[PDB]
């Protein structure tokens, strides 16, 4: 249901987009922040260069991204989804809204979840083998 | 659709991990595994490139899922055993390093009754029946089973038992063999007897053929005439390209590349031979202070920890090796040392950051931060199942107690 929906939304990527949330028994304003935030990460991703120039980039994540994947975990959560679904589901492997591995995207969520990293850009980045001394 | 294009793929595929570029012949597989989901060509790839870069559980999944899948009808398009016999072997192999004997001879016994003719797999079976069993009844398997299906097959297998130590085996596998020609069937008589430490002689043509026929190398030569100088080894290795490691270990000559002086310790250590190993271990003076090291690493191989040990304590860490890294963490994780067992697997994370071994090492070790060691070894490997399998375990358990 909620997979469904998410599909949908990426294609556009303006009004036809609540009205399918709220058939779907989706919030239509969570369903309009999705929007403008994968929008804004599309345009970012273009900002940054191309899609295959941000991947190569030193750059492992964006502010906009992390809004994004944040974003739509909490929507996806409540529809009783599963956090491995979640993270096949906006995968590479799936619908290819992010340009990441699931393993990328539960970790990540993770961090976010226990605060190890905050929502801004994420960049890529004679003794013994016991410590004692050889004479 | 075409068949051309998906063995194309595979030449690519095949290509870049013969180079090690696995990375890059990963890419390629998945990309295949897209086009062509019915092709098990390209996920036995992904598991036999996954085997040695030491993620074994992914690769288990992935074996696992050749034979009998549900979900994907896989078609051979070159290799046809690659749903069969194969995928057993491997999980047989895997089996076998986790020492999950039963199931490795399960997987081991299907891959022979696929394919009768791998000496890999008999290899391996004889040495998992030497784990419980007596020779006798080895033998007595084997030749239930027909391994020896002809003359060379049993040589090749001697060849092997001959090297590791098995005499009585040895004696019942050339003894079993119908018109061996005579030089062959003395040059084996002489190395079951050198591993019951029986005096050695030999005849100059049975030398000859031996080494001819790859039975005798230079290790059995040197030993040979460590334990009997009357013999002729010295013309003989002169002759055979060898000369040089004859003159270092007799003749007080030049030094050897230290892949031969180890080749001829290793030997002495697989046979037992500690006087001839004592004495060649004198000899590693000339030698860099680092080859240590890699003696440290083969006295742990064969099971002499103990020795090992003593050596690895004298090394510096900068020269320990990566296997070095890995027998201490084991060593020391077998003595309830979890505080040092650590230290290395962390020394093993910074100094071989790709090797997937330590940082599984953290997360078996370090429980206390198990969920953040998973976590690390994830942004390393970004597509390993097991880890994001492992997390799973941990954030729900721990989301489900905390949010309820």
């Amino acid at each position: 249901e909620i997979r469904k929906l998410l599909q949908e939304i990426k294609k556009q990527v303006t009004t036809e987009i609540k009205k399918m949330a709220s058939e779907a028994g989706i919030d239509e304003q969570t369903a309009e922040e999705i929007y403008h935030l994968l929008t804004e990460f599309y345009q970012a991703v273009e900002e940054h260069g191309g899609i295959e120039k941000y991947m190569h980039s030193n750059i492992s994540w964006l502010k906009i991204e992390l809004e994004l994947l944040s974003a739509c975990y909490q929507i996806a959560i409540l529809e009783d989804m599963k956090v491995l679904d979640i993270s096949e589901m906006l995968s590479l492997n799936d619908l290819r809204i992010f340009p990441k591995t699931p393993s990328q995207l539960q970790n990540t969520y993770y961090k976010l979840k226990k605060e190890l990293i905050q929502v801004e850009d994420i960049p890529k980045n004679k003794t013994n083998i016991f410590g004692k001394v050889v004479p | 659709h075409y068949i051309w294009a998906k063995l194309s793929a595979y030449h690519i595929a095949e290509l870049l991990e013969q180079e090690k570029r696995y990375d890059e012949s990963l890419a390629i597989i998945e990309e295949a595994r897209v086009i062509w989901p019915n092709v098990p060509e390209f996920p036995l790839k992904k598991a036999n490139i996954l085997y040695v870069n030491h993620q074994l559980e992914d690769a288990k999944e992935i074996y696992q899922s050749l034979l009998e899948n549900a979900a994907i009808d896989y078609q051979p398009i070159v290799l046809y055993e690659a749903t069969n016999f194969m995928p057993h072997k491997m999980l047989g192999t895997i089996y076998l390093e986790e020492k999950d004997y039963t199931r490795a001879m399960t997987h081991f016994s299907k891959a022979y009754a696929e394919n009768s003719s791998d000496y890999g797999v008999m290899f391996q079976m004889i040495m998992l029946l030497s784990k419980f069993h007596q020779p006798k009844e080895i033998f007595a398997f084997m030749e239930r089973h027909h391994f020896i299906s002809s003359t060379e097959t049993g040589l090749r297998l001697l060849s092997m038992t001959t090297q590791q130590g098995y005499a009585e085996l040895s004696e019942l596998i050339v003894q079993s063999l119908t018109d061996v020609y005579p030089p062959v069937a003395e040059a084996t008589e002489v190395k079951i007897a050198t591993i019951r430490n029986v005096f050695p002689v030999i005849s100059e043509s049975a030398i000859l053929f031996g080494i001819k026929e790859e039975l005798i190398d230079a290790a059995d030569l040197c030993l040979w005439h460590y334990e009997n100088p009357q013999l002729p080894i010295e013309n003989v290795m002169k002759n055979s390209d060898v000369g040089d490691i004859y003159d270092f270990i007799f003749e007080n000559g030049p030094r050897i590349s230290k892949k031969r002086y180890l080749f001829v310790l290793e030997r002495a250590i697989a046979l037992g031979k500690g006087e001839f190993a004592d004495y060649l271990l004198a000899l590693r003076n000339v030698y860099h202070d680092s080859i240590n090291s890699h003696i440290a690493d083969l006295f742990f191989q064969y099971d002499f920890a103990d020795i090992a040990l003593d050596f690895y304590n004298i090394v510096d860490a900068d020269e320990v090796t990566k296997q070095g890294y890995i027998n201490l963490i084991n060593y020391l994780v077998d003595a309830d040392v979890l505080d040092e067992a650590l230290a290395i697997a962390e020394r093993g994370i910074d100094n071989f950051s790709t090797d997937f071994r330590f940082y599984l090492w953290a997360i078996k070790i370090d429980t206390e931060n198990r969920a953040n060691r998973i976590s690390e070894a994830m942004d390393e490997f970004p597509n390993n199942r097991y880890l994001a399998k492992l997390l799973d375990e941990v954030t729900m358990l721990q989301d489900t107690v905390t949010n309820n």
